[PDB]
């Protein structure tokens, strides 16, 4: 079995609020 | 139907985003967090409001009692 | 004209004592038109 | 003891930023208490301006008239609020509206099909004219003295491109809604922030050196600019805490299951307060702790 | 790779333009195929 | 109308009353009972709203003497109003300062 297909270009959507 | 005036969550007005963030979408190239991302859209609350409209308003609109077909 | 025809969608006044049907074409069915009146509203 | 001059000599204010519509400060030796007080009066006490009273005069279009009522109320209005008085309910109908209360906005809009499109085109804008029905389109209809006390700035949405309506030929809409006064605690479309809220700043309290390659890793378990290593020592230390987001991912390594304890500075507010769109931020904030001082008055002032 | 998509575009366009050849749902005639070949099979068919 | 005072919790020498004000919440009953409790004459002091779904407030005030619950109200009101402009004074301080 292939395991389920990982997503790519994952990158950082949360900043504490202000920045 | 139409795509809603405010996020529900928090209260931000995504209503004036649905037709830039398919312009994003067809024009640019753009997947839909960067599309989301570059309308201001941070909060996945208001992520949410745009990423899952579904615009039923235009299926809708085809139906029209006042022109003829 | 406060009638439209269900079909050919084409304003038709109908008259008491009239047939029911479309002039243009041959509909029986006819859809009240709406006209200008005061209705209010709760932006709610 | 506590005192008035006890809490001033040591409460601060640091604003890190200000636009606007979005302003970001910290409130430093204060209790959770008064920033409650003061993030639960922005939400919900502070008065805006937004659509109430809709008198459709046709809606032949898609959406009903209760739809298209709720979504025009929803619609922010840069309208200060100061600028009209708040309505007597209990006046008549005739009496209750007067031109330093109420703020008169009219929609009529037809759609007619465009003669001129070309052949195979699939866009509505070129198909129709007014297929598409936005806030833009809501104009203002000053009445009595607001002709004149209005005539510096015109009652327009902070958003026109939200998108009203959709049209098809044949179809209209055509109404006027009333617009005045009300606070958010009463329907959310008065109330005149997007978000208010606060966060306590976190603590990253490094009990263990983390010298070597664990700095690296470590490091590597908060946002970028948290954690740096020292240039002389190769050692983690905690360079921003606001900048730290309390995900805990440091906890998920046993290496640093007693290397670190994260806490809070339980009297170090962070707000961040957006502005729908018809007052600033830091105006909101003003206004609150106005709220919340006048209605302190008010009970003190009242007889018992 | 993405395990499923929204299909935003793919949807909006089929919304303000029907298909002129074929519906894009293939499986949601099937569904009702029983029914439909049901009725079909007694006017026509082999045998009459 | 505001502010009523609960007779039938009240004491005879002043020094244990109860208060309840209408239209109030969590946003004014929780800054009130923090500042109450700053005087070191107040013995006992608390909110509880009865029905959330009414607009009712309770504050209850008892004092350990030479005060009452009314002098003790009257105080956290007042301290509760210079702590509101001293946030308001230093807040335009900053902004002005920027
Ligand atoms: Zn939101
Ligand atoms: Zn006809």
């Amino acid at each position: 079995r292939k395991d389920v297909p990982k997503v790519e270009g994952l990158k950082l959507e949360h900043f504490a609020t202000g920045y | 139907m139409i795509v809603p005036v405010r996020c529900f969550s928090c209260g931000k007005v995504v209503g004036d985003k649905w037709e830039s963030y398919l312009n994003l979408l067809q024009e640019d190239e753009l997947d839909e967090g960067t599309a989301l991302s570059r309308l201001g859209l941070k909060r996945y609350c208001c992520r949410r409001m745009i990423l899952t409209h579904v615009d039923l308003i235009e299926k809708f609109l085809r139906y029209n009692p006042l022109e003829k077909r | 004209l406060k009638y439209i025809c269900a079909e050919c969608s084409s304003k038709l006044s109908l008259s008491r004592t009239d047939a029911v049907r479309c002039k243009d074409c041959g509909h029986r069915i006819l859809l009240k038109a709406r006209t200008k009146r005061l209705v209010q509203f709760e932006a709610r | 003891e506590w005192n008035v001059e006890k809490f001033k000599k040591d409460f601060e204010v640091n604003i890190s930023s200000l636009d606007a519509r979005e302003a970001n400060f910290d409130l430093i030796n204060i209790d959770t208490s008064i920033a409650n007080a003061f993030r639960r009066i922005m939400i919900s006490e502070v008065p805006s301006v937004a659509a109430e009273y809709v008198y459709f005069f046709n809606n032949t279009s898609v959406i009903q008239d209760e739809v298209l009522a709720h979504r025009i109320g929803l619609v922010p209005l840069k309208v200060d609020p100061d600028m009209l008085t708040w309505v007597d309910s209990n006046l008549p109908d005739d009496e209750k509206f007067t031109d330093e209360n109420t703020i008169v906005l009219s929609l009529n809009v037809k759609c007619t099909r465009n003669p001129d499109a070309p052949k195979g085109s699939t866009d509505p804008k070129e198909l129709y004219n007014n297929a598409h029905v936005y806030a833009r389109d809501l104009k203002f209809e000053p009445q009595g003295r607001q002709s004149t006390t209005f005539a510096d700035c015109p009652v327009v949405p902070a958003d026109p491109d939200i998108l009203l309506a959709k049209l098809r030929p044949g179809q209209e809409i055509s109404l006027k809604a009333h617009c005045i006064l009300g606070i958010g605690g009463d329907h959310a479309k008065f109330s005149p922030v997007s978000t208010a809220s606060y966060r306590l700043l976190p603590q990253i309290n490094i009990l263990q050196p983390i010298k070597g390659e664990s700095a690296r890793r470590f490091q590597k378990c908060f946002p970028p600019g948290v954690i740096g290593i020292d240039e002389g020592s190769d050692e983690a230390y905690v360079k921003d805490a606001r900048k730290d987001t309390v995900s805990r991912e440091v906890l998920r390594y046993e290496e640093f299951a007693d290397k670190v304890k994260l806490g809070r500075v339980r009297n170090h507010f962070i707000f961040n307060v957006e502005s729908a769109g018809a007052m600033t931020p830091e105006e909101i904030f003003f206004k609150s702790v106005r709220i919340l001082k006048n209605k302190a008055e008010y009970l003190k002032n009242c007889p018992i | 790779a993405r395990t499923a998509d929204f299909r935003t575009l793919e949807r909006e366009s089929r919304f303000i333009n029907p298909p002129k050849d074929k519906s894009a749902f293939p499986l949601l005639q099937e569904a009702v195929q029983p029914h439909i070949g049901s009725f079909n099979a007694l006017t026509e068919g082999p045998d009459g | 109308e505001k502010i009523k005072l609960l007779t039938q919790a009240t004491s005879e020498d002043g020094t244990s009353a109860s208060f309840q004000i209408v239209e109030e919440d969590h946003t004014l009953g929780n800054a009130l009972r923090y500042v109450i409790m700053k005087n070191p004459d107040v013995e006992f002091c608390g909110y509880s709203i009865p029905h959330p779904s009414e607009n009712l407030l309770n504050i209850r005030i008892q004092t350990y003497g030479e005060t009452t619950a009314v002098d003790a109200l009257q105080k956290g009101l007042k301290d509760l109003m210079d702590l509101c402009d001293v946030v308001e004074s230093k807040f335009t301080e900053k902004i002005k300062s920027m």
